[PDB]
This record gives structure tokens, C-alpha cells and sequence, in this order.
RNA sequence: GCCGCCGUAGCUUAGCUGGUGGAGCGCCGGACUGUUAAUCCGGCGGUCCCCGGUUCGAAUCCGGGCGGCGGCGCCA
RNA sequence: CUCAGGCGGGUCAGGAAUCCGCCGUAGAGUGCAAGGGCAAAAGCCGGCCUGACUGGACCCGUAACAGAGGCGGGUCCAGC
RNA sequence: CGGCGGCCAUAGCGGGGGGGCCACACCCGGUCUCAUUUCGAACCCGGAAGUUAAGCCCCCCAGCGAUCCCGGUUGUACUGCCCUCCGAGAGGGGGCGGGAAGCCGGGGACGCCGCCGGCCACUAUC
């Protein structure tokens, strides 16, 4: 936009409020999702690992299963069906 | 966070000076129960705790004031061998609740041998619980049995002052254990298994 | 008069409640930080060890500086930290060495005191001293409450009120009680 | 200093933040408060801006001077307190061009049309206080005249006028 | 308006990996000389142009600024 | 294991390194721009150690949506 | 009054009181298991003679921070939709659909919630 990495223009998504700062609580990380379950994908700024591309933030997909510790979530980004590999930390149950 | 709306959110346990949230998340990740061994100046507690979002559930407890009743223990509740028989006492209820696999949560404290946390773990492994460990951690024999102390107590002794060693301060002031006898330990250790033989 | 009277009254008062309210002497650190090491290990370094009665610790430098801390890592200083009867044994003499009417202008705001004296220090034939006689020191006495230890350990470390922090009043009378006198004005 | 035809608009954006940008201009204004402290008076007259504009550093110094000069001479600096609250912050931009003619451009479209700093300006919206003078009721007539003189050098106009606060 | 390059003892010039500082010239105090010149010993001043920054420290390496040197200022 | 910086006591011409206590939610530090992340740490210190390993995938980026090579990365599972 | 949490400042700072503190702390021995380039300070083995004074629990106060509410500013600031609707522009207005901060005044707020123990107790509480 000048330039095209993932992290471009994600100053805002990637930043936490000063209050929210600090290493994130452990519950959100442990969280368990079931397949057919729809999960919201939101990057937790405080947790480095498990992250998706930041462009995806605000998306709602369905957990199709898991690879290793992470979960594999199906989303449709525009026309294309995509797979986003994301840890439970950056996932929240819908509803 | 301090006096204004500045960086970092404090936590409850972080304010008290307790268990590190990071350590406890690593332990929890596998989906195995935590065998919570925690320390006090004259108590030892072991608990088999699971995680929930509600707040933890403790499946069975075992404590030093439910050991000083009706197990022939009338020993000091803070020594290393009490912790030995705490592991045994939560060992009869892993055979009546049937969950035998848990991993050792020492909380914050450095892991080195000679400590209380290895002694209760040692008592649990003989009770017949299968918990992950590598054997290079167990206190020496002297420590478990309690006989380091009988020998120590003769060295010192309070309420007798001489040029010979009759040094002042704790040694087991108590009459019911002058010096603590490893026979006593073996009686209570005989309560082993769920049969109490 | 003043200085002495208000201090004393509060400490007696502390006793009445029970004497765990009163402070204690946590440690005495005898240091030479004025330095006479250079790039080497100083020979002032022994003299302290004999004096204290136990092992000293070297103090490595930092940065690149004109007079001391010339090269990073070089010996500069030496200190020994005293607790228990060793510390007390040092004080009874040391306090006499400093000039009596112990200055209330050399207290810290915490009821703590540092002494400055260089090239003095009694007890012959330990100080005299053939053939190495080069020395200098600065001696700190840290005073604190007894119930403070919880913060120091891992378990139950939280903030400690100022209702349980040692103050300028308690430290003047407590030093005086042990040995020597304090400066009284009025 | 080119005629003001860009300082008369606010539909031009912000490029204030002197730390951020490489090259920043000096001021021309140094003096902003004059006379006695503002605690020794009761009444407040303001000149109120009714039009959005950018007001040049040059206009601020000029306007203040002609006004303050009149107040100083007649009243003296033993009385009144006069403040022009604003400091100009908005940095102003220039395309390089001068006469050179013939085969030469000067110029140039792009090849860096991006500003070298001309100056600074203060952004004045609707109901702002461009001037606040403090006076007594003896010294009323002087403060109004001074404000009239200000208004011309205002880039657009006033339409809220010379305003009796009254001093609340 | 563009693109290179300087400023260093009063002057002119060497020099720099960032831990330094000179030469010739002028000048000053002695000394030859009758005096003096020439000559001959003894010297010293340098924020190494301003002003930011990085560094543990910048005369040195980057930003900016000022005055002085070259090269384009055109086929159109 | 907790810091820049500041305070009071110490040494000095001052000051440094060094010393003791108190304040101190992040101004420090993390090679290097900038921005983002982080304080019982990813920073600091110490020990051990060499996975910057082999094989073979999924997925994403590259190149949004939307074909697109080389390159990078997350994420598994087997072996050591 | 213990232990483990959830929520994660409504539980930041500060101060007063009481203890119905075996349990919790100080405290005392540190030979030994063990922690320090120095010290039982740290870490860990050992004890209770002494202290409630902290801490800790419990009760309560808001001046400072922050959380929520009402009202006032304010349906104001600002805004999607439409406009042979206005303004020389800059900009505005109507309808139509929405609506913030900072601040005042008066207030809630110096926590809430889940599991398990334990003198006593078998109940609910420090």
C-alpha cells in the first residue's frame, strides 16, 4: 500500500489497549471447539503464536478438525474457500 | 496498570504472589489432571484437581489433619515424612476414584531434590499411581524413614546447657516424640493400599 | 529538648503493644567502592576478609570511564555482607570509630545509616598494618522491620504499607540503644 | 511570501506534526501576552470567528501589532490585558517556480512538487476566540476599535462580531 | 532549482577504523649581530564551521543549517 | 531474577565505576528502520546443549477476492 | 480464616478499627538434603520456646484512579439516504434513518463468582 506484507496496516488490529496489555489469560488459549462449530477468529495481540494472517480478523468460519495442537477452520474469503490454521487462543465460540 | 489507565492488566494471583499463569497453562495443555502439592509452614496438602471454566473441581483431597486422625500419625505435620504418608493417603482414593494419572504441580518454587514435593510424589508412586517422572529426584532413604533427625536431636537438645553440645533452639521440644522414631513411621506406612494392610 | 525525646517515646510505645512492632538490623555491608584495584585484584581485598571473618566477593566494572571502570569486567571493589553475631561484633567497635554523637544528618529516610570513614578502623594488630597498609571503606547498615520477610520470598509477595516500613524516628534510638549516643540538638 | 489564497480554506489537510517531518519552519510571532495579568479585570471582550480559515503566522503578528500598538499608546500598559490565544501549527507547502523562461521550465508539474516549508498557520473554525482582550468599562471603547482593525486582516470575515462575553 | 566537494592553531594545508592532532607561515620570549635583517634556540592557542542524533565516547559516521568550488540551466 | 529515571545516606572538585535503602506499569531492553508484541518475560543472569536435524505432507502468503513461477511461513505426522 | 480457580482495577492508592489467628506469619536451629562469584538473605532440611505486631481474615471510609447510572450540556458534536433545495466559493439546511467525548450536579463502587478442606463443626464462620 506502500508495501505488501501481512502486518501492513494492521497497527490497530495487532495492538491491544494499554489496559488489556500483559500476557493474555490462559482460558482463551485452552478453549475447545467442536467440529460443525462456528468460531470467530480474532487475533489476540498479546499472544505471538497461533496467529492467522491479520486480514482475516473478524471472520467467522467452521472448525473442520485439527492439525497438531491447532484447529483447522474453514472460511470463505470472498469467492474462495480457504483454510485457516489457528490455535484456540484466537478463536472464540459463536453465540 | 498503576494509578492511571496505563500499560498491563494485573491478575488476582499476580497481586497475591501465587502460581504463575504461564506455568499452569503449560501443565493444563495436555488434558491431564494436576496433582497439586502445596506447602505451608506446618501443613502439606495434596489434591487431584481438574480444570473447568467454572473454576477447578477437586475430585479427592487428602490433608495432614485428616491423616492426624485415625492413621496412627501423631507426628509433626510439617516434616518431610508427613508428606510421604500424604501421597499414600491420596493413594487409597485413587483406587476408589480410579484416576491414577496426574502431573506434579509444585506451583512456583525451584525443583531440586531433597524437597517436600519429591517426597509426596515418592509416596504416590509406591501407593501405585502411574504419573510421569524420571527417577533422579527422590530424597535419600534417611530422609523418608526419619532417622536423620534422631541423630540430630542427640547432637543438640534444649533445656540442658553444657560445654558439650547441648545447643539451644529447635530439636523436638515435644515429649511424645523426643526425637522421632522411625518405628512410628513404619506403623502408619503399614496402612498402605486400600486394604489397610 | 528535641530529636531524642520524640523518637524514644514512640519506640517505648511500640514495646507496649508488643515488640514485634519494633525494627531489627538486617545486615552490615562493609565495602570499598572508592577503589584501589585498578585493572588488578587489590590487596585491600585480604584485609577486609580477616576483619569480617568470612569470604569476600569481587566487583567487576562496567563501561569505559576516566578514573575507575576503565575497562568492562576489571576488579574495582570488594564487599562482604555480614549477618548474625559477626555483624554485631563489627558494629560495637565500628560505632566507637565514628565520632560520637551519631549524626542525624547521615540518616536515610528509611531509618538507615551509612558511614564514610576511610583509613581508620580499630583493633590492633589487624590494623596497623605491615607491610600492606593501603585501605578505605564505606559502611552501610540496613535496618528494616522483622515481619518484612514474606515480600522477600516467592510466596505471598505483595506490597508492604508504610505503616510497616521503618522511618527516621525509630532508627536513631535503636542505634543508640545498642552502643554510643546520638546527636541531640536543643 | 505569496499572497494568501490557500490560507482561507480548511478543506486542505493536515501536515502539522513538526517532529515527524524533515524540515520545519521558524515562527515570526514571539509575543502573545502583553500588559498586566488577567486577574485584575472583570470584563472580557472577544473577537469571534464565524468562518473557517487558516490564519498565517504573518497575519497573526501584523494584526496583533497594529492593535496592540493602539492600545499601548492611548491606554498604556498599566491597564488592559490582551491575548491572542492561538499558536499556528499547520505547515504550509510550495511548488517550486520562478521566472527563467525560454527553453527552461520553472515549472514543473511533479519531480517533487511536495512542499518546502513556507510557514505555519492556525486553524480557526466557528465560534473560536481569535482575540481576547480584558478591560474595565472605562476602557471599553478602545478594545472595540482595536477589534474592528483585527477583522479586516482576518482571511475571510467575522459575522459574530465584537462580542461581550460579558465576563462570566 | 538540481547533482558533487569543503571549512582543521591568526592563515594556508596534512589527517581521522569514531578514543588521535600536526607541518610551513605569521606572532611571542631569549640568543648571535655594533644595531638589524638573515640565522639560531623556547613556545603557545585548534569546542578540527553551526546544530541535531547514535555511541560508553564523534574532530571522525549519519540529519539538518551557513558561507565558499565545480558541473546542467537545454533538443524545446 | 526485574528495569530506565528520580530521592535520601556514601566516595569525589564534580563525576564515574562501585555501595545501601526508597519510589518507580514499562520512559528500559529485546542486533539493525519503523511499527506491533512482551515484566513472576521473549528482557536480565547462569548452566546445559546444538532441531539453523532427516523425510514426507496440509495450508497460507507470494499473486486478497481471482489464473501466478521462484522464494518464505504456520501447522502435522514418522525418524533421530 | 486453608488450597485450587473464574471474572480480571467495581478486586489501583491511601487510611481506621477488631481478631471469634490450633490452621496462616513472624520466630528460633541451621548438623544434615540444599541456596549464595559474599551472607540461612535466597534455597532448602529442622522446630515452636516466644509475637498478633504486621501480613492475614473480617468490619468499614473515596480525597486520588477506574467502573456504572440518572439528569444537564445534548438529540448537541458528527453522520447514511434524497434535494432543477440554499451559499460566489468555504459551506449549510430540510425530510428520512442514526448519534460520541470531554465536563457539571446527584448517586452506586475500597469486589463478585465456582470446587475442595479444616479446630470448631457436622451448620457456617474467623
Amino acid at each position: 500500500q506502500k508495501a505488501h506484507s501481512f502486518r501492513r496496516k494492521t497497527r490497530k488490529k495487532l495492538s491491544k489497549h494499554p489496559r488489556r496489555r500483559g500476557l493474555p489469560p490462559l482460558t482463551r488459549f485452552l478453549q475447545e471447539f467442536e467440529v460443525g462449530q462456528r468460531v470467530h477468529i480474532v487475533i489476540e495481540p498479546s499472544y505471538h503464536k497461533g496467529m492467522p494472517d491479520p486480514r482475516f480478523h473478524g471472520r467467522t468460519g467452521t472448525v473442520v478438525g485439527k492439525r497438531g495442537e491447532a484447529y483447522i477452520v474453514e472460511i470463505k474469503d470472498g469467492s474462495k474457500v480457504k483454510t485457516l490454521f489457528i490455535h484456540p487462543v484466537h478463536l472464540r465460540p459463536q453465540k | 496498570m498503576a494509578h492511571g489507565p496505563r500499560y498491563r492488566v494485573p491478575f488476582r494471583r499476580r497481586r497475591e504472589g501465587k502460581t504463575n499463569y504461564r506455568k499452569r497453562l503449560k501443565l493444563l495443555k495436555s488434558g491431564k489432571p494436576r496433582l497439586v502439592v502445596r506447602k505451608s509452614l506446618n501443613h502439606h496438602i495434596a489434591q487431584i484437581i481438574v480444570y473447568d471454566p467454572k473454576g477447578d473441581r477437586t475430585l479427592v483431597s487428602a490433608h495432614t489433619r485428616e491423616l492426624i486422625r485415625d492413621f496412627g500419625w501423631k507426628g509433626h505435620c510439617g516434616n518431610t515424612p508427613s508428606a510421604y504418608l500424604l501421597g499414600l493417603l491420596i493413594g487409597y482414593k485413587a483406587k476408589q476414584a480410579g484416576i491414577e494419572e496426574a502431573i506434579l504441580d509444585i506451583g512456583l518454587h525451584p525443583p531440586v531434590r531433597g524437597s517436600s514435593v519429591f517426597a509426596v510424589l515418592k509416596g504416590a508412586v509406591d501407593a501405585g499411581l502411574n504419573v510421569p517422572h524420571s527417577p533422579e529426584i527422590f530424597p535419600d532413604e534417611y530422609r523418608i524413614r526419619g532417622e536423620h533427625i534422631a541423630e540430630y536431636a542427640k547432637m543438640l537438645k534444649e533445656q540442658d546447657e553444657e560445654k558439650f553440645r547441648r545447643q539451644f533452639g529447635g530439636y523436638l521440644v515435644k515429649g511424645l516424640d523426643p526425637e522421632k522414631l522411625p518405628e512410628h513411621f513404619e506403623e502408619v506406612k503399614a496402612r498402605i493400599i486400600e486394604k489397610f494392610e | 529538648m528535641a530529636v531524642e525525646i520524640p523518637n524514644k517515646e514512640q519506640i517505648l510505645a511500640d514495646w507496649e503493644a508488643h515488640p514485634m512492632r519494633r525494627p531489627r538490623i538486617e545486615k552490615v555491608t562493609i565495602n570499598i567502592g572508592v577503589g584501589e584495584s585498578g585493572e588488578r585484584l587489590t590487596k585491600a581485598e585480604i584485609m577486609l576478609q580477616q576483619l569480617t571473618g568470612q569470604k569476600p566477593i569481587r566487583r567487576k566494572a562496567k563501561k569505559t570511564n576516566r578514573d575507575f571502570g576503565i575497562r568492562r569486567g576489571e576488579p574495582i571493589a570488594v564487599k562482604v555482607t555480614l549477618r548474625g553475631p559477626k555483624a554485631y561484633e563489627l558494629l560495637k567497635r565500628l560505632l566507637a570509630a565514628v565520632d560520637n554523637r551519631l549524626k542525624a544528618s547521615s540518616f536515610d529516610e528509611h531509618g538507615n545509616v551509612c558511614f564514610g570513614i576511610e583509613e581508620h578502623i580499630n583493633i590492633p594488630g589487624v590494623e596497623y598494618d605491615p607491610e600492606i597498609g593501603i585501605f578505605g571503606m564505606d559502611v552501610c547498615v540496613t535496618l528494616e522491620r522483622p515481619g518484612f520477610r514474606v515480600a522477600r520470598r516467592k510466596r505471598k509477595r505483595a506490597k508492604i504499607p508504610t505503616r510497616h516500613k521503618l522511618t527516621k524516628e525509630e532508627g536513631m534510638v535503636y542505634m543508640m540503644e545498642e552502643f554510643g549516643v546520638e546527636i541531640v540538638e536543643g | 511570501l505569496r499572497p494568501a489564497k490557500i490560507d482561507r480554506y480548511v478543506d486542505k489537510p493536515a501536515y502539522t506534526r513538526r517532529e515527524y517531518i524533515r524540515g520545519a519552519p521558524g515562527p515570526k510571532i514571539t509575543i502573545f501576552d502583553m500588559g498586566n495579568p488577567a486577574g485584575d479585570f472583570e470584563f472580557e471582550v472577544s473577537l469571534h470567528t464565524a468562518e473557517p480559515v487558516q490564519i498565517r503566522q504573518n497575519a497573526l503578528e501584523a494584526a496583533r501589532q497594529q492593535v496592540n500598538r493602539y492600545l499601548q499608546k492611548n491606554v498604556g500598559r498599566s491597564n488592559y490585558h490582551f491575548k491572542i490565544r492561538v499558536y499556528p501549527f499547520q505547515v504550509l507547502r510550495e511548488n517550486p517556480m520562478a521566472t527563467g523562461r525560454k527553453a527552461d521550465r520553472y515549472g514543473n508539474g511533479m519531480r517533487r512538487p511536495f512542499g518546502k516549508p513556507i510557514g505555519l498557520a492556525a486553524r480557526l473554525k466557528k465560534d473560536q476566540k481569535i482575540l481576547s482582550i480584558r478591560v474595565n468599562r472605562q476602557h471599553l471603547k478602545f478594545a472595540i476599535e482595536g477589534a474592528r482593525r483585527a477583522a479586516m486582516k482576518f482571511p475571510c470575515k467575522c459575522y459574530y462580531r465584537i462580542y461581550d462575553k460579558e465576563g462570566n
